RNA sequence: GUCUACGGCCAUACCACCCUGAACGCGCCCGAUCUCGUCUGAUCUCGGAAGCUAAGCAGGGUCGGGCCUGGUUAGUACUUGGAUGGGAGACCGCCUGGGAAUACCGGGUGCUGUAGGCUU
RNA sequence: ACAGAAACCUCCCGUGGAGCAGAAGGGCAAAAGCUCGCUUGAUCUUGAUUUUCAGUACGAAUACAGACCGUGAAAGCGGG
RNA sequence: UCUUGGGGCCGAAACGAUCUCAACCUAUUCUCAAACUUUAAAUGGGUAAGAAGCCCGGCUCGCUGGUGUGGAGCCGGGCG
């Protein structure tokens, strides 16, 4: 139904979000981008491997999703449905066009929006996985069979950050036990010595 | 619940007005138009006549704008009344007329045009422009700038406007908005106007209380009362107080002198202090919370 | 192809800065622009009068003309492989007093003193600028420390 | 010959390959020196080289 | 001892009859206020034309006037009266002001006339302090300040103390 | 130390709340005969001086928000000029020069001109 | 009070999140918005200039200059 | 979270109790903009780097003007 993927791998054309400009844009194939235990505490996956992207393209909205049911069925398998955490780094807003063709030729060229890709660079997260540090085996093992998603290459890496965090998991611990971090679900409040004293008398009573 | 406006957001686009615009006290439209200079006049100074009637006071200024604020060239104030025999009532109509006469005469007094341009000695209340002398100095020119005042008939600026006008300066104005000026015949009455200029509005309104309310006069009046000012006398009051003004308008500095070093209000905390502070109150939470345990 | 209109592409040139709308200062308008003076254009979206052309924004003049409220600019402007000396007129809010001759007005004057103070002291000063010249041999004290050795680090993969 | 090397190889007197000149150093002339770096060959030359 | 410039004090008396529609109606609701009030009451149009009600932009539909001094007491008095001297606790705004309303003016002491009929009207009570009116002239204008503001508290107990009112809960 | 009138720059000056304000001021404040204007002397205008710093206003306070200014971010991202550099490409590295911005951390919290007062 | 999601009155917050004929962008808060009062600078006239540009025309626009005016207490503003 | 709803749910029944899911609000969090932006490069565009300058004394004016003020113009003189 759609050309092959190879026609929209490269990042040929500046950003085209669907705005009022772009109207008509179709929905995109992925539109859940959080699954598995999503309302585990920041405190129960301390462990969190990446699917970083080393190349500069664009995936289409199709192989989002198919890499995010690749990825999460093996999880579902391996760790059970409540044992894991998985979030798509990328949202397919750039719009790709098509001139369709049959007769005027190249007359008129500009063409209809016919799908979203996400423009992914080089470094970049594709998606996350969190959950307990016994499980990095089937982390490891679900990012490498969603790589066969995607074009081009990808590289797994599991990651030094607590969970979904910004802090560093060798600190996180005691970062937390004096109050410099705060548990608000999946992630943590951080707690800068600054502002009003009273709320550091509601911390500490 | 409904949105805070008052966010952090709305204070980081915030852009605050001109400071003395925050205060409620200057007018940058008007004052755009009336202190601002032709390029083609270059340096010239452009003069204007600031009159600020307080709750308590008459304030007359002569003030051209520089660049690093403006330049008061002369001032005369109300409260300085009390000195040519003006006790009382010192933010009415005649005292705003005495305020503006003296202003007019101090200023021609320090360029020494006041013999030249003497205005009209004799007060008639009616229209008087002055008229620059050929082979003399020209007639010192200025506008006035009546601030946020509401410009009707009556109003007091335009009461120091006349007595300003009457000492000799050129003040470009209509009679539309003296005292004495009847909107329905479009039609101005000098005589009206010479009444408010010696307070006769002011001496019939004691008699009208006299006559009428005794305790209602001693409430309204105290201190015409104390100082002994009655209706008649008021008018040769006035006219003594424009004379003795003419007679001598200089003003003498009040002489400063050196006071003990004095205080009166905090200087700020210092960092260390603002730091100590706070780790004094956290000792004494925590202090508090073992007792408590 | 594109418009000709006056205004097209001054969407951001025009437009104020952040949070320095409204009001004009008033120091704008009192100051004193002669016959011979260097000013720089700027073109200011608030005041639509006397507004230069958007190929003036940003260049430098030399006022000609003085009137109650515009001055006329000695501007060149290049069209094409010629440089044409236009004259506009412009509002005094949309230009400033250009400082690149102040630097040189201080240094005439900074020179003539010092040519008339050294000729009554017989003396011969240095007048003309000079480019800055390779620095002179010097000493580095160690000060009995060993340099600190620099070693490049281990690549991560801080991904 | 791109036009702004171009410029400064007239300017230095390099106008053909395999000319030599002397310059003296300084801001204005290292900075002329960058431009026209793929073009030439410089360094500091000893007495018995002048 | 309570600083004597912290007392409160009627602002302003504010009544309004909005009749729904100009014409004659509104033309009596104009001399009901005059009648209670001594003073010549102003018409309010309406902002928008609204079906639901048979109103079109710029129609009449309202007339209301302010009361000030002690004529707000008089007129304030009856109204309080006819209310049994009781008001709701919800009939206080949390800026310190409130009101109630009348469904007959022939209670508050004006004799009915053939030719104007029965009208029903709102009261609202604005209370202040002195130096409230800093907020409302031209020069220097400020705000009060919230140690001055007087709080839904402070108005009950203004109520309760002045008139010996109830203040029924709910 | 400080205020009043008129200002320049226009938050280091703003916003929220709390404390303190000698003197003179600036105010709140008391009235509506006159000038003037209102449905309303509320505002505006006019005439005053019983009271009060309650508020405005001034100074200070807040591990205050904002704002100003540094540090870090980082010689990172980006970039001028170079190669018969790499790679199927996408892109990337190096040579010659320039060089950012968040988050995060710290410091600060109006200066000042003209004129005129108060403060032994 | 009727009165309700929506009628009208009151207080508070409100940096413009409205409005300024229209497309959009810019500009604007004791205003450029809204409401009143008076009006015809949308008038007569010679040159210079800017924009497109060939540095031609028109069109549109900018500073002035000379008359008659309007408005305002006035500074001023206005020849759409 | 009652400031509005869906489900429940014990009733005499209410804004009584009870949860529960939503909207809402407050702090966070993932990801973005050619027709967004507080910031903000590199490369780039304009101008200046003197004798047509600088500094003195004087004269003209119907322009501006409190002022023999301002501005411009002109004359003479000295500084390489
Ligand atoms: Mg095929
Ligand atoms: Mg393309
Ligand atoms: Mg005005
Ligand atoms: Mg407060
Ligand atoms: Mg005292
Ligand atoms: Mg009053
Ligand atoms: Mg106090
Ligand atoms: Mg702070
Ligand atoms: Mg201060
Ligand atoms: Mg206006
Ligand atoms: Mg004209």
């Amino acid at each position: 139904g759609r050309r092959p993927a190879r026609c929209y791998r490269y990042c040929k054309n500046k950003p085209y979000p669907k705005s009022r400009f772009c109207r008509g844009v179709p929905d995109a194939k992925i539109r859940i981008f959080d699954l598995g235990r999503k309302k585990a505490k920041v405190d129960e996956f301390p462990l969190c491997g990446h699917m970083v992207s080393d190349e500069y393209e664009q995936l289409s909205s199709e192989a989002l999703e198919a890499a995010r049911i690749c990825a999460n069925k093996y999880m579902v398998k391996s760790c059970g449905k409540d044992g894991f955490h998985i979030r798509v780094r990328l949202h397919p807003f750039h719009v790709i066009r098509i001139n369709k063709m049959l007769q005027t030729g190249m007359r008129g060229a500009f063409g209809k929006p016919q799908g979203t890709v996400a423009r992914v660079h080089i470094g970049q997260v594709i998606m996350s996985i969190r959950t307990k540090l016994q499980n990095k085996e089937h982390v490891v093992e679900a990012l490498r069979r969603a790589k066969f998603k995607f074009p081009g290459r990808q590289k797994i890496h599991i990651s030094k950050k607590w969970g979904f965090t910004k802090f560093n998991a060798d600190e996180f611990e005691d970062m937390v036990a004096e109050k410099r971090l705060i548990p608000d679900g999946c992630g943590v409040k951080y707690i800068p010595n600054r502002g009003p004293l009273d709320k550091w008398r509601a911390l500490h009573s | 619940f409904v949105k805070v406006v008052k966010n952090k957001a709305y204070f980081k686009r915030y852009q605050v007005k001109f400071r003395r615009r925050r205060e409620g006290k200057t007018d940058y439209y008007a004052r755009k138009r009336l202190v601002i200079q032709d390029k083609n006049k270059y340096n010239t100074p452009k003069y204007r006549m600031i009159v600020r009637v307080t709750n308590r006071d008459i304030i007359c200024q002569i003030a051209y704008a520089r660049i690093e604020g403006d330049m008061i060239v002369c001032a005369a104030y109300a409260h300085e009344l009390p000195k040519y025999g003006v006790k009382v009532g010192l933010t009415n109509y005649a005292a705003a007329y005495c305020t503006g006469l003296l202003l007019a005469r101090r200023l021609l007094n320090r360029f020494g045009m006041d013999k030249i341009y003497e205005g009209q000695v004799e007060v008639t209340g009616d229209e008087y422009n002055v008229e620059s002398i050929d082979g003399q100095p020209g007639a010192f020119t200025c506008y006035l700038d009546a601030g946020l005042a509401r410009t009707t008939t009556g109003n007091k600026v335009f009461g120091a406007l006349k007595g300003a006008v009457d000492g000799g300066l050129s003040i470009p104005h209509s009679t539309k908005r003296f005292p004495g000026y009847d909107s329905e015949s479009k039609e101005f009455n000098a005589e009206v106007h010479r009444k408010h200029i010696m307070g006769q509005n002011v001496a019939d309104y004691m008699r009208y209380l006299m006559e009428e309310d005794e305790d209602a006069y001693k409430k309204q009046f105290s201190q015409y009362i104390k100082n002994n000012v009655t209706p008649d006398m008021m008018e040769e009051m006035y006219k003594k107080a424009h004379a003795a003004i003419r007679e001598n308008p200089v003003y003498e500095k009040k002489p400063k002198r050196e006071v003990k070093k004095k205080r009166w209000n905090r200087p700020k905390m210092s960092l260390a202090q603002k730091k100590d502070r706070v780790a004094q109150k956290k000792a004494s939470f925590l202090r508090a919370q073992e007792r408590a345990a | 192809t594109n418009t000709k209109g006056k205004r097209r592409g001054t969407r951001y040139m025009f437009s104020r800065p952040f949070r320095k709308h409204g009001v004009v200062p008033l120091a704008t308008y009192m100051r004193i622009y002669k016959k011979g003076d260097i000013v720089d254009i700027k073109g200011m979206g608030t005041v639509q009068k006397g507004m230069p052309h958007k190929c003036y924004h940003g260049k430098t003049g030399r006022v000609y003309n003085v009137t109650q409220h515009a001055v006329g600019i000695v501007v060149n402007k290049q069209v094409k492989g010629k440089i044409l000396a236009k004259r506009i007129n412009v509002r005094i809010e949309h230009i400033k007093h250009s400082k690149s001759r102040d630097s040189f007005l201080k240094r005439v004057k900074e020179n003539d003193q010092k040519k008339k103070e050294a000729k009554e002291k017989g003396t011969w000063v240095q007048l003309k600028r000079q480019p800055a010249p390779p620095r002179e041999a010097h000493f580095v004290r160690t000060n009995g420390k060993e340099p600190e050795l620099l070693e490049p680090i281990p690549y991560e993969f801080m991904a | 010959v791109s036009p702004k090397v171009r410029k400064v190889l007239q300017l230095l007197r390099l106008r053909q390959i395999f000319n030599g000149t002397f310059v003296k150093l300084n801001k204005a002339s290292i900075n002329m020196l960058r431009i026209v770096e793929p073009y030439i060959a410089w360094g500091y030359p000893n007495l018995k080289s002048v | 001892k309570e600083n004597p410039m912290r007392e409160l004090r009627i602002r302003k008396l504010c009544l309004n009859i909005c009749v729904g529609e100009s014409g004659d109606r509104l033309t009596r609701a104009a001399k009901v206020l005059e009648q209670l009030t001594g003073q010549t009451p102003v018409f309010s149009k309406a902002r928008y034309t609204v079906r639901s009600f048979g109103i079109r932009r710029n129609e009449k539909i309202a007339v209301h006037c302010t009361v000030r001094g002690a004529k707000a007491e008089e007129i304030l008095e009856k109204g309080l009266k006819v209310r049994e001297y009781e008001l709701r606790k919800n009939n206080f705004s949390d800026t310190g002001n409130f009101g109630f309303g009348i469904q007959e003016h022939i209670d508050l002491g004006i004799k009915y006339d053939p030719s104007i009929g029965i009208y029903g009207l709102d009261f609202y009570v604005v209370l202040g302090r002195p130096g409230f009116s800093i907020a409302d002239k031209k020069r220097r204008t400020g705000c009060i300040g919230a140690k001055h503001r007087i709080s839904k508290e402070e108005a009950m107990r203004w109520f309760q103390q002045k008139y010996d009112g109830i203040i029924l809960p709910g």
